[PDB]
């Protein structure tokens, strides 16, 4: 209903990720802002425990789809904002083809005037000489289509897409994403007709940051409904 | 430094008085925070024209880039602040500056649907053919987001004028996710689907995930589009990388009429996806018993 009013302007963001991949424990914090009017994120992430034991690009999808641009004619299909401020639980399994998987559970909600994404990630069965633990991923990101479907019996949504990670020899590593979102609160939420998001991202580095980190610019827009 | 922070807060808050006070007290006009944002960024972004003007008079760097590669003109163009865009351009702003995705201000104006900004940028030398790092032109972004008036203007400026708002160019062009005009149109634009097919569009073009337009039409539940695609030779049993045929998708999402049309056109009821599931199986799994009955009888 009025969850979307919380996103009419620039909103500060905080991200906290607690991770464990093949026994390597790590913590990531992020801060920045989002403007859902334009579907734009401007963020910076730091691995606060030291060296990140996986490639930064593998963590992009885990690290706030409430900041997607939903055009006016699609406002009734924006589940993400409808669940605010109480927020939603976002759960994923990410299957890296011919390698391990991530399982994540996050809560995305307002805490004061800040939109907070707090995540737990567990990775298992990765190959020591694979693209992930072997750090063979290029430091970049592709454009994707994200497919969104209502999950009526859970009063939420299902989301599916495939992430394509460029590998340093010119090949591509697929990361198959299976996602579910459910509201935290009891209030009414919007269950959408089938549609998609289209994404753009750019990864970079802060020259003045000595810690392991990722600077992220992201543009996401919803489409597919007339 | 301490003054620098205060100028940033004042510029962000649109506090004209305090901005002039802080300047008179020696504040650095080119102060930057820990993400490269300057007072001119904040003033331009948030529509504070008078502050933009005084900062530039005092020597603010008009093309300062923040961590995400953004200049004040990027932010003004996105926000639709026309007068500020003009002022920035009049004070040496690079009209074709790039953010880290490779967006020019013209990309961003087209993205955000600001027609008057688009025209202004073109007037000041914006590169109408600029591509971002995903190959998108400003025209492409306009077409994508349904900003048809802007698409017309951009196509004319690119020298292929007339009829841009209703799409344009090669019917078999594809972008980096492998989408052709037909993939875009499959999402409920029936008359456009028809036009494209009559104009030679490849009905079975598969995108980067293996989806044909028929997959997308089945997913979005558009019966007449499913019908016209089949009429013009759509592969009724095309499988994506997950092994889904269009009949699988229709069975999942409860599209009975589409199920019937697919069967009529030779859909395979025994096709298994990657998890060994048939359309009947998925119909059961998703609570669509009526479709399950039709599928079994078939």
């Amino acid at each position: 209903s009025k969850g979307e009013e919380l996103f009419t302007g620039v909103v500060p963001i905080l991200v906290e990720l607690d991770g464990d991949v093949n026994g390597h424990k790590f913590s990531v914090s992020g801060e920045g802002e989002g403007d859902a009017t334009y579907g734009k994120l401007t963020l910076k992430f730091i691995c606060t425990t030291g060296k990140l034991p996986v490639p930064w690009p593998t963590l992009v999808t885990t690290l706030v789809q409430c900041f997607s641009r939903y055009p006016d004619h699609m406002k009734q299909h924006d589940f993400f904002k409808s669940a605010m401020p109480e927020g939603y639980v976002q759960e994923r399994t990410i299957f890296f083809k011919d390698d391990g998987n991530y399982k994540t559970r996050a809560e995305v909600k307002f805490e004061g005037d800040t939109l907070v994404n707090r995540i737990e990630l567990k990775g298992i069965d990765f190959k020591e000489d694979g693209n992930i633990l072997g750090h063979k991923l290029e430091y970049n990101y592709n454009s994707h289509n994200v497919y969104i479907m209502a999950d009526k019996q859970k009063n939420g949504i299902k989301v599916n897409f495939k992430i394509r990670h460029n590998i340093e020899d010119g090949s591509v590593q697929l990361a198959d994403h299976y996602q579910q979102n459910t509201p935290i609160g009891d209030g009414p939420v919007l269950l959408p007709d089938n549609h998609y998001l289209s994404t753009q991202s750019a990864l970079s580095k802060d020259p003045n940051e000595k810690r392991d980190h990722m600077v992220l610019l992201e543009f996401v827009t919803a489409a597919g409904i007339t | 430094s301490d003054l620098g922070k205060k100028l940033l807060e004042a510029a962000r808050a649109g506090q004209d008085d305090e901005v002039r006070i802080l300047m008179a007290n020696g504040a650095d006009v080119n102060a930057a925070d820990d993400v490269g944002v300057t007072p001119l960024h904040l003033a331009a972004q948030r529509g504070h024209l008078e502050i933009v003007e005084v900062l530039l008079k005092y020597g603010a760097d008009v093309n300062a880039a923040d961590l995400w590669g953004q200049t004040p003109l990027h932010l003004a163009a996105t926000a639709g602040h026309l007068e500020i865009v003009e002022v920035l351009l009049k004070n040496g702003a690079d009209v074709n500056a790039r953010d880290n995705i490779g967006h020019t201000p013209l990309h961003l104006a087209a993205w955000a649907g600001h027609l008057e900004i688009v025209e202004v940028l073109l007037k000041y030398g914006a590169d109408v053919n600029a591509q971002d790092k995903f190959g998108k032109t400003p025209f492409d972004l306009a077409i994508d987001n349904g900003n048809e008036d802007i698409a017309e203007v951009l196509q004319k400026a690119a020298g292929g004028g007339s009829g841009g708002g209703s799409g344009g160019g090669d019917v078999n062009a594809y972008d980096e996710v492998g989408w052709t005009p037909l993939h875009r149109a499959a999402w409920g634009h029936l008359e456009l689907v028809e036009k494209l097919l009559k104009n030679g569009a490849d009905v079975n073009a598969a995108d980067i995930d293996g989806y044909t337009p028929l997959h997308l039409a089945a997913f979005s539940g558009h019966l007449e589009i499913v019908e016209v695609l089949l009429k013009y030779g759509a592969d009724v049993n095309a499988d994506d990388q997950a092994g889904f045929t269009p009949l699988h998708l229709a069975a999942i999402f409860g599209h009975l009429e589409i199920v019937e049309v697919l069967l009529k056109n030779g859909a395979d009821v025994n096709a298994q996806d990657k998890f060994g599931k048939t359309p009947f199986d998925l119909a059961i799994d998703n609570g669509n018993e009526d479709i399950a009955e039709v599928l079994q009888k078939a």
